[PDB]
């Protein structure tokens, strides 16, 4: 839910 | 035991005075992502011309978003930054990310400044209908 | 290239080579009938396969309300401003990007791409 | 602002949903359908110019 590379 | 009996002295508290920010900082964030929003503009125009150039061992499409999602990334990051910035000494958000008891400066970016892209299977959103996310949006928009 | 029906037997036309002559004939199997081939050509394959696209695309699409349209772009053909634009639409398009203009208004029916 | 005028006194108007539906001012729609529709979320932000 933040990023591509976050978390979703 | 100890400092769960000074703190009933000092106390302490989460409450939406923590979330806002000051009037300046508000505005640097949407500045951010205006000028996000026409960087991917830009990168969409290019590729509609044909000009953008496979990144190799990439697809166009899977450079496209590469660059995209790069875009869209730093803009994030940046407006977290800022809203980061703009905490103050007495914030609890920020006392609670300081000490480590609970969150993160992501959270606190979230909170304030943007929550971000939402990604499913490693991807953006995906044109569940055809050629778009949702019914309101246009067909092949591949916009932020 | 394309493939031709016997008209005694209405069934498919294999090549095959009359070693007398030396002229390819297209002979049904089912019936006798023989026809001299003229494209002399039996399989091409494009493995490329850069087929354009502004072939199968319709006029129709211009209908419709979720396309957008965009007035920047003059029509060639007929100078009609609204021209509704899409991108290739296509599985196996490799990776391609370009917008495929369709012209607006009813019948001009012009497709270009830029 | 008829039908909302109508439908406000949905009391003693005997005027409905359903008189909504015929009207043509309302629509079902299914998921198929809402592939070939343009919906606006909100009608005054998204139609006005
Ligand atoms: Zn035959
Ligand atoms: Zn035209």
């Amino acid at each position: 839910i933040w990023g591509i590379g976050c978390n979703p | 035991t100890v400092i769960n009996n000074w703190l009933l002295i000092e106390g302490h508290t989460i409450g939406i005075g923590d979330s806002i920010a000051d009037s300046k900082t508000y505005q640097d964030i949407q500045n951010t992502i205006k000028k996000a929003k026409q960087d991917v503009i830009e990168v969409i125009e290019k590729a509609h011309n044909n000009e953008l150039e496979p990144t190799p061992g990439n697809t166009l499409r899977q450079t496209f978003e590469n660059q995209v999602n790069r875009i869209l990334n730093d803009a994030r990051d940046k407006t977290g930054s800022s809203a980061q910035k703009s905490l103050s000494e007495y914030n609890n958000f920020k006392s609670m990310v300081v000490s480590g008891a609970k969150g993160s400066k992501i959270n606190i970016s979230q909170v304030i400044a943007v929550v971000g892209q939402q990604n499913v299977e490693g991807k953006r959103i995906p044109f569940g209908f055809k050629h778009r996310t949702l019914p309101h949006f246009i067909k092949d928009d591949y916009g932020p | 290239v394309g493939i031709r029906f016997c008209q005694e037997c209405n069934n498919m036309l294999y090549p095959k080579e009359d070693k007398e002559n030396r002229i390819l004939l297209y002979a049904c199997r089912n019936c006798d009938y023989q026809q001299e081939a003229d494209n002399s050509c039996i399989y091409v394959n494009k493995i490329t396969h850069e087929v354009d696209e502004l072939t199968q695309i319709i006029a129709d699409v211009s209908q419709d309300p979720t396309l957008p349209r965009t007035e920047d772009h003059p029509c060639q053909k007929c100078g009609h401003k609204e021209a509704v634009f899409f991108q290739s639409h296509s599985a196996r398009a490799e990776d391609a990007m370009r917008l495929y203009y369709v012209c607006t208004a009813p019948h001009c029916g012009h497709r270009w791409t830029e | 602002k008829r039908h909302i005028d109508q439908l406000k006194e949905r009391e003693y108007n005997n005027y409905s949903w359903q008189d909504l539906v015929a009207s043509g001012v309302v629509e079902y729609i299914d998921t198929l359908e809402e592939e070939t529709v343009m919906l606006a979320m909100t009608p005054d932000d998204l139609q006005e110019k």
